C-alpha cells in the first residue's frame, strides 16, 4: 500500500487476488440458495420479514425469493438483476438461469487457479456457446398446421410448468384451466384480460373458471336485481355532480328566489342526459365513475341497472367480453355498439355477492376463481398460475418446441464437447468447462430425488454420442426413457433465453478485477 | 379423549370402551357427559351439520401436505 | 441402500421446528373444547378485555 492516501474514510478498495475471491464467493452463494427449489421435487422457502411488518409468504418461484433477500455483495447484485429480467420476459427458467450462472463461476475459478488468462477464457466460452445454441435450434419440432397435434403440445407445455408448483397435486385439473384460459384470448397476448380471483374459504379443487364474468360489484337501490337478455351500454363520464363546467364562472344575484331558480336547472341539466341516455333503448348501464343518489332513481324509475365504479380494469375486460363501446357525449345513438349478453344476476361465493355474466358474446376474455385454506395457498396458487398462462402465450406467438427432463442440456453438451476436440491451444480447456457446468442442470434435479444422479448422468452421456439423441431421465422412477413418449415438452423461446442470459452474466462479472466503494451514507431518519 | 379428558374421566378406559362398542355392531355411541359414560348418542339428541365434520378434514389435510414442502427459513428486509 | 449420503441436516431440523411450534399451538387451545371446556381471558396490550370460547377469536 502506498504511504500516501487517496481515498476520503469510509471508502475501500480490493484488487485482483481479493477481488475476484469476493465476486466468486457471492455468485455460488446465491447459487447453492436456489438449488433447492429446482426440478419436479425440489421444496420451498418461508419469507418473513423484520422490516415490512412482518409479513410471511411461502413460494417456490427463484425470482420471487431474490428480490425479497437484502443482498449487499457488489456480485451478487448482478445476479438478481437478471432473473428479474428473465421473469418480466418469459415468466419462466428464473431458478435455472441463476444456477446455470452460478456454474460458470464455480468452474471459472478453477481455471484461473491453472494459471490461464481471464480473456482466454471468454475466447473459448464464445465459440462454446455459439456451437451450443445452434444445435438447439436444429432440435426444434415446429408444429401448428394441425389443430388436433397442437392442442396436444398445449397440454403437454402446461402439465410440465405445473410440475415443481403446489398445483402438482391436482395437475390434472389445473392443466386445463390453464390451457382453454389462453384459447379465449384469440391470439391477442393481453395476459391483463384475464382476471385471477382468489378469496378464501374451501379446498383448493374447488377453483374452477367461469363460462361468462364476474363482477365484485354492487347494483344501485331500488333497481332490478336480475335481467334476461340484455343491452348492455358502456361508459366514461361523470354522473356525480357533473356540472364541473371547465370555466371559471360564478354566481352573482340580488335575490333568493333566483338562486332557487339556478338550482332547479341545475336538475334540469342532469335530467336531461338520463333522458339521452334512454334514448338507446337499454337496460343496463355500466360506469367507470360514481353515480349520485339522484340520477339512480332516475333509472330506479326506468327499471335499468346501473353499476358504479368499475375503475379502467373492470371496463376495458367488459368491453371484450360484450363487444360494446365505451361511449361518451350520447349525442347519436346510431354510432355507438351496444354489447349482449343472456341473463345477468347475482351470485353468492363464500360470503360475498358478485354480478354474473352469462352467455356473453364474444368472451373473449374471463375470470378464475381461486379457492383454498390458508392465505399462503391461495398467494402461491396465483402465482404458480402466472407462469402457466406466460408461457402458453408465448407459445402461440411461435409455436416451436424443444424436449426437456436433461433431454435438451445433455444434447448441446455434446456438441460442445465435439467442437473442443479440434481446437488446440488452452480455448480447448475452457470449451469442456463450459460442458461441465451444462450436465451439472440433470444432475441437480436427479440429487433432489435421492437417486444415483452420477450414475444416471454417465447413461444419458453415453446414450446422446451414440444418436439417441431424444433420451432423458424419468422422475416417477428414478430412471431412463423417451421424452416423444413421455411428452416432457418445454419451449424455443424459453430454453434459448435460459442459455444467452446465463452465459453472459458469467462474462461480465469475469472481467471485473477492481472492486471499489464509496463511503456509504449514514443513517439520521426523519 | 379430549372430550373424555375435560369431563374428569378415565381416557384411557373411555376410548378402549368406544372403539369396542363401534367394532361389534352400533356406530352411534359417543361419551354421555350428563351420565358420566358410553351410551346411544341420538336418545342425548345432540347432532351437528354434515358439512361440519367434512369441511374440518379436507382443509386439515389441505394444511398439513402444505407445512411439508417447506425446507428453509430466511429474513428478509 | 450404499449410498446416498445426505450431508444437510438443516432440511431434518427446520422440519422438526415446526412439528414443535405447530403442535404447542394445538396444546394451547385443547382445554376450550368440549360441553366442560372453559374460556380465556385475552388482555391487549391497549388493555382490552375479551372472554371468549370461540377458537378462532383466542
Ligand atoms: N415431469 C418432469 N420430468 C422431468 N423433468 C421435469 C419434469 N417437470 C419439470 N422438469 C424439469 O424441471 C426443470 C426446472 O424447471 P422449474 O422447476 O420450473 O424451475 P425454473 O424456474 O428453472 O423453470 C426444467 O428444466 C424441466 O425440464
Ligand atoms: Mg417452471
Amino acid at each position: 500500500l502506498a504511504p500516501v492516501n487517496i481515498f476520503k474514510a469510509g471508502a475501500d478498495e480490493e484488487r485482483a487476488e481479493t477481488a475476484r475471491l469476493t465476486s466468486f464467493i457471492g455468485a455460488i452463494a446465491i447459487g447453492d440458495l436456489v438449488k433447492s427449489t429446482l426440478g419436479p421435487k425440489g421444496m420451498d422457502k418461508i419469507l418473513l420479514s423484520s422490516g415490512r411488518d412482518a409479513s410471511l409468504m411461502v413460494t417456490n418461484d427463484g425470482a420471487t425469493i431474490l428480490k425479497n433477500i437484502g443482498v449487499d455483495n457488489p456480485a451478487a447484485k448482478v445476479l438478481v438483476d437478471m432473473s428479474r429480467v428473465q421473469d418480466d420476459e418469459v415468466g419462466d427458467g428464473t431458478t435455472s438461469v441463476t444456477v446455470l450462472a452460478a456454474e460458470l463461476l464455480r468452474e471459472a475459478e478453477s481455471l484461473i487457479a491453472k494459471k490461464i488468462h481471464p480473456q482466454t477464457i471468454i475466447a473459448g466460452w464464445r465459440e462454446a456457446t455459439k456451437a451450443a445454441r445452434e444445435a438447439l435450434l436444429s432440435s426444434a419440432v415446429d408444429h401448428g398446421s394441425d389443430e388436433v397435434k397442437f392442442r396436444q403440445d398445449l397440454m403437454n407445455i402446461a402439465g410440465t410448468t405445473l410440475s415443481s408448483k403446489l398445483l402438482t397435486h391436482h395437475k390434472d385439473h389445473f392443466t386445463k384451466l390453464a390451457v382453454e384460459a389462453v384459447l379465449r384470448l384469440k391470439g391477442s397476448g393481453n395476459l391483463e384480460a384475464i382476471h385471477i380471483i382468489k378469496k378464501l374459504g374451501g379446498s383448493l379443487a374447488d377453483s374452477y373458471l367461469d363460462e361468462g364474468f364476474l363482477l365484485d360489484k354492487k347494483i344501485g337501490v331500488n333497481q332490478p336485481k336480475r335481467i334476461e337478455n340484455a343491452k348492455i351500454l358502456i361508459a366514461n363520464t361523470g354522473m356525480d355532480t357533473d356540472k364541473i363546467k371547465i370555466f371559471g364562472s360564478r354566481v352573482r344575484v340580488d335575490s333568493t328566489a333566483k338562486v332557487a331558480e339556478i338550482e332547479h336547472a341545475e336538475k334540469e341539466k342532469m335530467k336531461e342526459k338520463v333522458e339521452r341516455i334512454l334514448k338507446h333503448g337499454i337496460n343496463c348501464f355500466i360506469n367507470r365513475q360514481l353515480i349520485y343518489n339522484y340520477p339512480e332513481q332516475l333509472f330506479g324509475a326506468a327499471g335499468v341497472m346501473a353499476i358504479e365504479h368499475a375503475d379502467f380494469a373492470g371496463v376495458e375486460r367488459l368491453a371484450l367480453v360484450t363487444g360494446g363501446e365505451i361511449a361518451s357525449t350520447f349525442d347519436h345513438p346510431e354510432l355507438v355498439k351496444l354489447g349482449s349478453c343472456k341473463l345477468i344476476e347475482e351470485v353468492m361465493i363464500g360470503e360475498d355477492k358478485l354480478i354474473h355474466f352469462s352467455g356473453v358474446a364474444l368472451g373473449e376474455a374471463c375470470t378464475i376463481v381461486l379457492r383454498g385454506a390458508t392465505q399462503q395457498i391461495l398467494d402461491e396458487a396465483e402465482r404458480s398460475l402466472h407462469d402457466a398462462l406466460c408461457v402458453l402465450a408465448q407459445t402461440v406467438k411461435d409455436s416451436r418446441t424443444v424436449y426437456g427432463g436433461g433431454c435438451s442440456e445433455m444434447l448441446m453438451a455434446h456438441a460442445v464437447t465435439q467442437l473442443a476436440n479440434r481446437t488446440p491451444g488452452k480455448e480447448a480447456v475452457a470449451m469442456e468447462s463450459y460442458a461441465k457446468a451444462l450436465r451439472m442442470l440433470p444432475t441437480i434435479i436427479a440429487d433432489n430425488a435421492g437417486y444415483d444422479s452420477a450414475d444416471l448422468v454417465a447413461q444419458l452421456r453415453a446414450a446422446h454420442s451414440e444418436g439417441n439423441t431424444t433420451a432423458g431421465l424419468d422422475m416417477r422412477e428414478g430412471t431412463i426413457g423417451d421424452m416423444a413418449i413421455l411428452g416432457i415438452t418445454e419451449s424455443f423461446q424459453v430454453k434459448r433465453q435460459v442459455l444467452l442470459s446465463a452465459a453472459e452474466a458469467a462474462e461480465v462479472i469475469l472481467r471485473v478485477d477492481n472492486i471499489i466503494k464509496a463511503a456509504p451514507r449514514k443513517r439520521v431518519p426523519d | 379423549s379430549t372430550l373424555a379428558e375435560n369431563a374428569g374421566l378415565n381416557p384411557i378406559s373411555t376410548v378402549t370402551e368406544l372403539r369396542n362398542r363401534h367394532a361389534q355392531g352400533e356406530k352411534t355411541a359417543g361419551i354421555n357427559v350428563r351420565k358420566g359414560g358410553i351410551s346411544n348418542i341420538l336418545e342425548e339428541l345432540v347432532v351437528q351439520p354434515l358439512l361440519v365434520s367434512v369441511s374440518a378434514l379436507t382443509l386439515a389435510t389441505e394444511t398439513v401436505r402444505s407445512i411439508l414442502k417447506i425446507d428453509d427459513v430466511v429474513n428478509t428486509r | 441402500g450404499k449410498g446416498a449420503y445426505q450431508d444437510r441436516d438443516k432440511p431434518a431440523q427446520i422440519r422438526f421446528s415446526n412439528i414443535s411450534a405447530a403442535k404447542a399451538v394445538a396444546d394451547a387451545i385443547r382445554t376450550s373444547l368440549g360441553p366442560k371446556g372453559m374460556d380465556k381471558m385475552i388482555q391487549d396490550g391497549k388493555g382490552d378485555v375479551t372472554i371468549t370460547n370461540d377458537g378462532a377469536t383466542i
